[PDB]
């Protein structure tokens, strides 16, 4: 937790001697830093001086010289294809159901079927004569409940927490925080 | 169609009256043997007989007046491509894409 | 006289005797080439085209192989991906760093190749070097930096059977084969620049053109 | 003469001043491109007239420096390898082949490898 | 009383060659996917006098309806218990010269409730009108403002719609696919007239265009299928 | 020790019966400059229409080169194993095949005595190599890769 630290474990300048005595009585705080950088610890090796040797980190998986075709790890033309779901493909997945859970005929028999949703099918038309347990399982959820909007996180929860925790203004003050839960 | 959407586009009335655009399909380049350019439809406008370009004394630059000079839509059908022409009623003309005939190619033939 | 055939699940019908790379650019399949025109002859020198016929144990090289009925061909599997980044590395084995100062920069066939079919990393650190090929002198109008020559004969099949000038061919066996003339002369036809279009790398590109522009300003 | 000063030339025909600001290069009097245009002419321009010539920026023209540094000989190899004498500071490293019987510049820096065999021939 | 420790001198750890794994970022939406899918048929089952199709695309979800239907969709996706899009956080367009429709009108709604995202796209012409969403959600008036100011939509029942960023008089829709980039004048102060007048635009240096330049290849392919399992038309059983 | 001499029955440990010429290799020779020499054979003969066989070959004869002296990477056994699988089944005619069963046969079964010369090989110059032949001290000065040990094995001539 960051509660408060001395003044000399940060990196600012600080009082010496009798002078470090003086600011400990007359500030109000004296934990608190001056905010001037240690002249001989901040910045003292410059980027234009340092001594370390720098190499291009590559894992082994995607940059190595064996075992390492790009066709593997081309993520890129691998992308998601566009699909778009009208009126009529969802008819035919309400009615002869999907390849998840098949509830279409067998042979030349089937294909007669798939042949109807190959031109316009109003899904209102579909859904005025069809058995209501379809709807109920397929187009609804838990038999009948609605469709909720999906979360983008489910992990976004929350709980509120007290002064003694998160260290920010007491309960008095107009704000509260909450947590990760 | 025959809405004269020019009239409130905002654009000045010499695109009209002084401007001529080409709705042409591009051609394949000499050099390459890829031909992912050719597969749409694209409309620029011709160049001002006058003041298309002229070199800036100070620097060399290319300097011009010509607004349009770097404009060149892209559409997908040749269709589309007349349909937006005739809504802001712009003076244009169709250069028809050259297509190539079709020969049998075979590794019989180096010898047959 | 049309055969039915397949490419990557797309019917096509073309006239017999018609290469496979003719039937795939019919139904709308690219194959990367090199050593293809369909202006020359037949070549398979580049193996870059090479396809999956249906049931064959052997990778067929599209741009010579005849068309047959029933014919089903795979152009998009992994064991092609091998391929083609397998011949991409090979062609890029020796060619010389030369993209910056290359009049074929910005529309070069073996760059967009490469980037397009090819992989993004190299794997050629030798200590010895690449091959060096000294530059032939074929006139005032063709420019010739044969180290980013790929054999692909495309200038020779030109200017024997197009231009009709049989001055111009490969001499040497192997890695030490080289494009020219042999002996020091020029290219005499009317037709010989056509070969800077022909050649899809910067071996052979215009003199006179030389270093003033990238594609891309023009 | 006026000629010499406006027309590019691969040798100046005299020496150059370096205290002359007509010419081209402190240390080049002729212009070294076609299409360069000569430094008299650009300073013969409205906006010199009250101009100092001698504190515009004057930078000595690489053509003549880099025909300056003596030719590589390289023993027992018909091949050079250039990388511009820095590394990864340098340019894309290339092979120069040396079968002919000249001296051939590097792509990117301009210095020129040939065979020791030739050295001789090339010389004279 | 220590003095404190230069952070420059401690130990560093050691790592010998890394490894990390190889996998398609498409593939960590699996669960997003078919959510969506499920609501997108959810809203259209409710409402097919509206909804013409949908599509989902990794985590985002779009529906597409016509002009005459955009208010009850809003409306739908507002007021419902399921669907509490109460946010309206953009309002755009697209212009698309080759189609009759040039316009593609785009909603972005944010449901604070139930922690989710969604898209509403109609279409529209120079001329044809587009019921405003202004009633509905009050923080689309700017952005239709300037949806009409770059691109001219008529959006009808605006309570007050005007230029919010060209300046004042300004001829031309600046986003439109005809539109130059640089436009078609410019100012200067002409002393003469003691003013900042406009005139007919001339440039010292014209724009270069190097987009001719763009590759004569293909680059991505025809790419991979990630539609779920559950939404693929069935294939029927083979011969006997 | 159980090879009997057939289409198939030599098919089937991994060999083949071309032309019968049968090569003995006794314990006191050098097994990787002997395959080391048909990959410098293949180079040679090789006519060079097809792009496999023509770079594969040089390409597998400049890394055959390293490897009988020592002057590379364990990793780099499985390197130049893939690029004889690039050279398969790409080739107009079998040269490129033939050119690449002879590096593989010496990785199949004798991957430990090449190993043991990049070990060795360690040893005299101290520190290890790195890919291709470099080490930590070489680079490129007036026209020649000095601070080195490069391999001239192409002949001389
Ligand atoms: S030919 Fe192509 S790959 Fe070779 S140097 Fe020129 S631009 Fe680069
Ligand atoms: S010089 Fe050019 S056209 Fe001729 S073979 Fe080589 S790459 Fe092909
Ligand atoms: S594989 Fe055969 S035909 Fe092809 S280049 Fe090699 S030797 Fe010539
Ligand atoms: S394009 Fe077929 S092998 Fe060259
Ligand atoms: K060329
Ligand atoms: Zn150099």
């Amino acid at each position: 937790s960051g509660g408060p630290v001395p003044v000399f474990k940060k990196y600012t300048t600080g009082s010496k001697g009798i002078w470090e005595k003086i600011r400990q009585l007359l500030t109000l705080v004296p934990n608190r830093s001056t905010g001037n950088p240690l002249v001989k610890n901040y910045r003292v090796p410059p980027p234009g001086s340092q001594t370390l040797k720098y190499k291009d980190p590559v894992t082994i998986p995607a940059g190595d010289i064996v075992k390492n075709q790009y066709y593997d790890r081309d993520h890129r033309r691998n992308y998601p294809r566009l699909v778009a779901f009208d009126q009529t493909k969802v008819s035919g997945l309400l009615t002869l159901g999907s390849a998840q859970n098949p509830r279409i005929s067998v042979g030349e028999k089937g294909q007669k079927e798939l042949a109807v949703f190959d031109q316009s099918v109003s899904l209102s038309s579909t859904l005025a004569t069809i058995d209501p347990k379809v709807v109920k399982s397929e187009l609804l959820a838990e038999g009948g409940s609605p469709v909720v909007a999906p979360s983008l996180n489910k992990k976004m929860k929350f709980r509120l927490t007290e002064e003694s925790e998160h260290g920010m203004y007491p309960e008095d003050y107009p704000i509260r925080i909450f947590a990760q839960n | 169609t025959d809405l004269a959407k020019e009239l409130v586009s905002g654009a000045p009335k010499e695109l009209i009256t002084e401007r001529v655009a080409r709705i042409y399909q591009e051609a394949k380049a000499a050099t390459q043997s890829g031909q992912h350019n050719t597969e749409t439809w694209k409309i620029d406008w011709d160049i001002l007989n006058k003041g298309n370009r002229w070199e800036n004394d100070l620097m060399g630059y290319q300097s011009s007046s010509d607004y349009m000079q770097g404009t060149i839509l892209k559409f997908d059908t040749r269709e589309g491509a007349i349909r937006f022409a005739k809504g802001q009623g712009w003076d244009y003309y169709i250069q028809e894409p050259k297509v190539r005939r079709f020969v049998k190619k075979d590794y019989s033939a180096n010898f047959y | 006289k049309e055969v039915e055939l397949t490419v990557d699940g797309v019917k096509v019908s073309i006239e017999a005797g018609s290469s496979i790379i003719q039937a795939a650019e019919k139904a709308g399949v690219t194959i990367p080439r090199y050593c293809y025109h369909e202006k020359l002859a037949v070549a398979g020198n580049c193996r870059m085209c090479l396809v999956e016929i249906e049931r064959s144990p052997k990778l067929a090289a599209s741009c010579a192989m005849p068309v047959q009925n029933g014919m089903s061909v795979l152009t998009n599997t992994p064991k092609i991906k091998k391929a083609r980044e397998g011949v991409t590395e090979m062609l890029l084995e020796n060619h010389p760093l030369d993209c910056p100062v290359c009049d074929q920069g910005g529309e070069c066939d073996l760059q967009e190749q490469s980037l397009r079919y090819g992989s993004d990393r190299g794997r050629f650190h030798e200590i010895v070097g690449k091959r060096a090929v000294e530059n032939k002198a074929i006139g005032p109008l063709i420019k010739t930096s044969m180290n980013r020559c790929i054999h692909c004969t495309r200038c020779v099949r030109f200017l024997n059977d197009v231009a009709g000038a049989p001055e111009f061919g490969t001499a040497g066996r192997g890695n030490d084969m080289q494009i020219g003339t042999y002996v020091e002369r020029n290219v005499n036809s009317e037709l010989s620049a056509n070969v800077i279009d022909l050649c899809p790398v910067g071996a052979l590109t215009s003199k006179p053109y030389a270093f003033r522009a990238r594609p891309w300003e023009l | 003469s006026t000629k010499e000063l406006t027309t590019a030339r691969i040798k100046d025909i005299s020496k150059p001043d370096e205290n002359n600001l007509q010419q081209q290069a402190p240390n080049r009097i002729s212009p070294w491109s076609k299409s360069q245009k000569p430094r008299a002419e650009a300073q013969d321009n409205v906006r010199f007239a009250v101009k100092d010539l001698a504190k515009q920026p004057r930078p000595y023209a690489a053509i003549d420096l880099i025909y300056k540094q003596p030719i590589r000989y390289i023993e027992h190899d018909n091949v050079a390898v250039c990388d511009g004498n820095g590394g990864a500071q340098g340019h894309p490293k290339v092979y120069i082949n040396l079968d002919q019987n000249k001296a051939i510049p590097c792509g990117y820096c301009g210095l020129r490898f040939a065979q020791a065999a030739f050295k001789e021939d090339i010389e004279s | 009383e220590e003095p404190l420790p230069v952070l420059r001198d401690l130990p560093r750890p050691e790592y010998g060659e890394l490894h990390a794994p190889v996998y398609n970022p498409a593939e960590k939406y699996k669960e997003q996917i078919e959510e969506l899918h499920k609501f997108g048929r959810y809203i259209m089952g409710c409402l097919p006098k509206f909804v013409q199709q949908f599509s989902v695309w990794k985590d985002e979800l779009v529906i597409y309806v016509a002009p005459s239907a955009l208010t009850q969709v809003a409306t739908f996706l507002k007021d419902h218990t399921s669907a509490q899009f109460k946010a309206c956080m953009d309002v755009t367009a697209a212009d698309y010269p080759t189609r009759t429709n040039r316009f593609d009108v785009v909603y972005n709604l944010l449901s604070v409730r139930h922690n989710s995202r969604i898209r509403i796209k109609t279409y529209a012409s120079e001329v044809s009108p587009v019921p405003s969403v202004v009633p509905l959600f009050q923080g689309a008036n700017w952005f239709e403002r300037e949806t009409y100011d770059l691109f001219g939509i008529f959006f009808e029942g605006h309570p007050d719609l005007r230029r919010i960023m060209t300046d004042y008089g300004f001829q031309g829709h600046p986003l439109r696919k005809d539109f130059p980039t640089t436009g078609y004048t410019e100012v200067r102060y002409d002393a003469e007239k003691r003013r900042v007048v406009y005139e007919p635009l001339e440039l010292t240096q014209a724009w270069r265009n190097f987009t001719v330049g763009s590759s004569v290849w293909e680059q991505v392919g025809d790419g991979k299928d990630f539609t779920p399992e559950s939404f693929k038309l069935p294939t029927p059983a083979p011969d006997p | 020790e159980d090879v009997l001499m057939d289409f198939d029955a030599l098919k089937d440990v991994g060999s083949g019966l071309g032309t019968a010429a049968v090569i003995v290799l006794n314990k006191q020779t050098d097994i990787i400059r002997a395959i080391q020499r048909f990959s410098a054979f293949y180079k040679h003969e090789s006519c060079g229409q097809c792009t496999p066989c023509r770079e594969g070959t040089t390409y597998l004869q400049r890394m055959m080169d390293r490897f009988v002296t020592g002057q590379a990477k364990e990793k780099e056994i499985d390197l130049i194993y893939e690029l004889s699988k690039e050279i398969e089944g790409h080739t107009i005619c079998a040269l490129g095949d033939a050119a690449a069963w002879p590096v593989q046969g010496l990785i199949k079964s004798f991957r430990p005595e090449m190993v043991e010369r990049i070990k060795q090989y360690e040893a005299k110059l101290g520190e290890s190599v790195s890919y291709g032949g470099w080490t930590s001290k070489g680079k490129v000065l007036d026209g020649k890769v000095v601070s080195n040990p490069i391999p001239h094995d192409a002949h001389h001539h």
